């Protein structure tokens, strides 16, 4: 969609060239983001109690209270700025942009 | 002439050469981090009266939910945290640690394996050596403060020359009475009780009047870098649970008393600067061995 | 752990194909192969426990820098999942496959001075579970195929009557007869008994339990593949095919 | 007769006598309460993987938002930190930074200049003097764990005085074997291994007995009124640190090897009490030089 | 007759084998592209008053944010571009970087792999064998700069043969009188002072005269291919520092005071021209390893 | 027995006290800055016809719009920095500029002021002493490179003693001949052209045959910790500059031939730890100097 390519001419390619080319077109989510793992504890009541874990909804930290991407405010207002389909688009960064925050 | 030194300072044995990438400084970390999480669950059970504290920090350390009839011993973790250890103390202790295993624990929690962050000071007194003449004696006792005890039973006064190598940055001599020190080439000064040298500035000579005996008490201390979790306190009990758990038995290797008189006479040998860098990780792994123990003991 | 998974002929010899020969090599110094030593097994003695390391183990050790140390590094990747440290072997054997070491002339590599009794022995074939047996006997017929030592290889086994009779069945040259092989050459794989989080005590025992409890948690990782649910995914040219033919078979 | 005495008790040298007002102290105290959260949000940074604890401690102690390519000094805190414990140890020691960027650093912190509400006990053996006859030898090593040896050659017995001053509260004695002790012109006791005593009690007198030489290991205990922060491990390691940052380095002054035998050869001078109290501040900057330093290694 | 022959010209040891492929290759110029971005940073950071340009550029070189209390050593690639070093000094020292780690680090930019897209000049003069009969005696003093001191005792003028290789371009000679230098058979032509000499004219003949001795001041260049990205300035400082971080300390090498000298040394001993190849891979790994270590000193 | 010394490292001159503060380290900063700014505006306004990049950048230097009848002189910035490295040459030298001149002149731009983010490497060898025996002449020129010539006029063969100071970390010894080095009371080796030292292991003793000199070639390397922004070849040509301009013309002042010596001269003196931050800072002023006086001569 924003390099301006097929899926074939791309069926070949690495996960790093496929990084690279976004990110020289000013695409900066190339990246996957590991979850948080919140432990949790059953109390034991009449039965014995259970302990377990399980990740945070959204890629959320509770001790920073935000996501674990600490540059996502930069990222998104790079997406604001950016031009990807200038011969063929309009306004595509400013729609995705918006759709992001 | 005769030739006197220390005794911790002889014959540092190889340490190992295995389990000093950034993947195993990074397993080394994480353990450290959970044995503390182990140690303060236990404290918060006792306070809460309910075992689920330490059942969730013990599942996290060992991955396995705690059983009764099976007795806790730290899991897989423990298994390669204490082999770890003996392949820091000597390179004729095996490498059986796959690194699979390393690179799993090493996941468990996220944090750096920087080993450099911090200092720490060591107060070892690294006697190389003391020269002394024909008609004088010469002993040294102690580690941590050194105490040379020096006869003349000759006609005149004599020289003993003092070295302290190049480690250490200051040194601290105090004398039973007066006594006079200086610098090669130098002229003596006035009797003084107090000396406070720098190695570096060379070898030390001493007038030893004929008469009573003269002793030097000598303390020392020196820069090391750490990572901002080490504690002293801990590395030292670890030191001695890993000496009595027999882990540091091993063929053709050195004892030594404390964590500071090891991590002093490696410095001192040889190729000293490679060797600290392992002596460093062995610290901190040793810290998270002692906060292991204490939270599962065995009677 | 990958190379272990593989549990056909056709997967294992697939698997050499793709493989260069800087993944058999270890780049970690290790410790010297055969010393008697005493190691802790805390959760079932509070003496230490004796035993003996070997180049099957799991972890790498020294390896000398002759041709011998280099086949003897191949196998034990092969059967324990890791090699020994054997450097500056250069660019251009390490980047050729591990089949191709094996099975073709053009590496470069001279190895018909082999004898597969010592290897054997140094590689302690004694010690060697059944599928760890196969597993070698399988790189000594490719290598037997490449220097055209068929007959050696067989009064090797005649020697051996334990070899002979879990030897595989199939002809170097020949992809029909790798298809045909059913014979089950998993080390790792989902265990039908309770798999517990407990450690061994020998040093070959506990390293083979890390191998499976790891494989375990490979098998549910996102960097497992899974067939079933993502064949349309996977590129063409290394997605599954029934007429699969390595290259000269 | 022949006189031995402790080596670190001997010559004590004047201390300074500048930023020991209310507005200084309070500055030492703000400086130890901002560098212990400086090491203490350190290592809450290193669990999480945000640097906002430490970035919001380094602030607030330096002034200043951290930058990397920067050496992360410590700002205008750590700079009058340094020079004030200059000024503690010695007379002779300019004082350099002003009263009204003391005053300044003061208020980033609300925290009382009080350094006398705790107390803390100190180890080091103060022995004064030790009298001998004139056939007896008498050494003297030691200052946590003082070891007097001592061997009469002549035909009789020898009595050997012990003063071990008026500051220290307990000395407890032993020897390598049984010997008897008493106060001044008082019957002496059966031989015992050890003995619990009060240096305010009087002057000490030890029989020496014709043959082996007999040790004598002393340990005392004094105390001395300290902030309720007070650290003795932190204290001592910030002394090292200040002696081998070389800041103690000033003409026609005594070294020592530890902040203990600093306080105690102070407190044994001429003008103990007043001595005391600029040592008890120069402690707890010195307990904030090491937290700080840790943190920030140049 | 007597032979003299530059010190920096003896014995130079083997060179590594490894990391000289295409793959290789281009790790290194993209670890020289990527490490002069570090230092570029620094100053963009000034003007922009925000490290936002630092980051970006550390964690292109390193692949992790950088983060305080954490020193920045510069991560995966600053190890493997210590050890690539490590290995193109000396043929015994080991190769311990995986190839899948060189490729997938030379992945993280785009660069032209090309060793031979340019040329460098080198002024190290190489003075293979001065000859000189009984009576006379000859001293070589420099590499940059070659002083050759000759004095003649006989009775008689002396001929002095000197070498000057086939490697170097052109070669300036400078006496501190005049003097008459010809080739082995051409006749003597008058005195002058400066002569210039192409090394494969042939073996040149100076006459002595009997008296006061004559200086010869030697200066070469020589042509070495190179990418064009190589800069003298850069690569002399980054031999001085591996020098220093002890990259080169290796049993059974040879050790040189400038890269000059250590590439002409190799340039002419047996195997020269597939040497200086791996030689100018060294220099723009070092290139590489001294703008990383200023912008990240450890 | 002889002593030889570098003439260079002969009664280094004391430096000045003022102007180290943290805020005139941020001064010297900013003009070094904005000094680059002035070069860098020549080559921009080639690519552009306009002449604003100029006007820009000389008008945050010298707080004026430039002129075609008036000559270019840097305003009161320009008085500031020749004033200030004049101050930094010598303690006699006064020190005129009003603090509140250099604050208001370091709030033009925002940089760091920091002067230990990075290294360099300086080149100077620091030959202290060379002990000869009665029958033995040694001679040393030089700085940069330090040849040591020594004859032996004597029956057998002699030892030399030589000291290279514990500041340099690596020297690099090249002898003419062959010849043998060991430290103190060390079995000696088998003779070999070039020897790495470290300057720390002690003296070095060499044996010197009866016979034919022996001239030995010295190279050092020292670490020097300096701004990010530190640049050798324009400190260098800064300090000729200066030199020539008459700013370091005081009574009592010695003289050196480069910058490189004379911070090598200086820290090997007494408290040279102290004396090196700041010639440090006078090195930057210095690079500060050279390209404001290119961009406007006079």
């Amino acid at each position: 969609f924003l390099t301006n390519t097929t899926y074939d001419i791309v069926n070949n390619d690495t996960i790093d060239v496929l990084k690279m080319k976004l990110r020289n077109q000013g695409w900066p989510f190339v990246e996957r983001y590991n979850a948080v793992e919140i432990d949790m504890s059953v109390e034991p009541l009449r039965s014995p109690g259970q302990v377990g874990r399980y990740y945070n909804p959204f890629n959320i930290d509770p001790l920073t209270k935000k996501h674990v991407e600490d540059r996502l405010e930069e990222f998104i207002n790079q997406v604001q700025v950016g031009r990807f389909r200038n011969a063929s688009g309009n306004a595509v960064g400013t729609t995705l942009a918006a759709f992001l925050r | 002439a005769n030739r006197a030194t220390s005794a911790f300072l002889d014959n540092p044995h190889p340490v190992g050469v295995n389990y000093v990438d950034e993947g195993s400084r990074q397993f080394v970390a994480v353990a450290e981090l959970l044995a503390s999480k182990l140690i303060d669950s236990s404290r918060e059970s006792d306070e809460s009266n309910s075992d689920v504290p330490f059942v969730q920090a013990y599942s996290k350390f060992a991955d396995d939910n705690p059983r009764h009839l099976r007795v806790k011993t730290g899991g897989k973790m423990a298994n390669a945290l204490t082999n770890v250890i003996r392949s820091y103390y000597s390179i004729n202790a095996p490498a059986i640690v796959p690194q699979v295993e390393i690179d799993r624990l090493a996941s468990k929690a996220t944090v750096s394996g920087d080993m450099y962050n911090s200092y720490a000071i060591f107060n070892s007194v690294p006697i190389v050596e003391v020269l002394s003449p024909a008609r004088t004696t010469v002993s040294i006792v102690g580690s941590d403060r050194a105490d040379v005890t020096m006869l003349n039973t000759g006609a005149g006064a004599a020289n003993i020359t003092f070295n302290f190598g190049q480690i250490a940055e200051t040194v601290i001599l105090k004398g039973s009475v007066p006594f006079q020190l200086a610098r090669l080439n130098q002229p003596m000064p006035a009797a003084r009780f107090t000396y406070k040298l720098r190695p570096l500035d060379g070898p030390f000579i001493v007038v030893l009047p004929v008469g009573n005996p003269l002793v030097i008490s000598a303390t020392a201390a020196t820069r090391i870098q750490v990572p901002l979790a080490f504690n002293k306190a801990l590395v030292e009990s670890g030191f001695q649970t890993a000496m009595n758990d027999g882990l540091f038995d091993i063929q053709n290797v050195n004892y030594y008393s404390s964590f500071d008189e090891f991590i002093i006479s490696q410095y001192h040998a040889q190729d000293g600067i490679n060797r600290v860098s392992t002596c460093v990780i062995l610290g901190l792994a040793l810290q998270a061995y002692d906060q292991m123990r204490r939270a599962l003991p065995v009677r | 752990m990958d190379v272990l998974s593989k549990g056909s002929l056709k997967e294992l010899l697939a698997h050499l194909e793709k493989t260069p020969l800087e993944e058999a090599i270890s780049y970690r110094i290790g410790t010297v192969p055969y010393q008697n030593v005493l190691i802790s097994r805390n959760e079932y003695y509070n003496q230490l426990y004796p035993d003996t390391t070997s180049l099957i183990d799991g972890v790498s050790r020294e390896g000398q820098r002759n041709v011998n140390g280099l086949i003897m590094s191949i196998i034990s990747y092969v059967v324990s999942g890791s090699g020994h440290y054997i450097p500056n072997i250069g660019f251009m054997l390490l980047r050729r496959s591990i089949l191709d070491i094996l099975t073709k002339h053009d590496t470069g590599l001279v190895t018909n001075n082999l004898n597969y009794g010592i290897i054997a022995r140094n590689l302690t074939v004694s010690k060697m579970n059944c599928e760890q047996r196969k597993r070698m006997l399988i790189c000594f017929k490719l290598l037997a195929y490449k220097d055209g030592n068929q007959n050696d290889y067989e009064i090797y086994l005649n020697q051996n009557i334990p070899l002979k009779q879990i030897a595989p069945n199939f002809i170097p040259g020949d992809m029909r007869t790798v298809i045909h092989n059913q014979d089950q050459l998993a080390i790792v794989g989902i265990p039908a008994y309770r798999l517990t989080q407990s450690t061994e005590l020998s040093i070959r025992d506990d390293n083979a339990k890390s191998y499976k409890l790891g494989y375990v948690d490979w098998y549910n990782s996102n960097s497992f593949l899974r067939e079933r649910s993502e064949f349309n995914l996977i590129r063409l040219k290394d997605r599954d095919t029934k007429y699969g033919k390595l290259n000269g078979w």
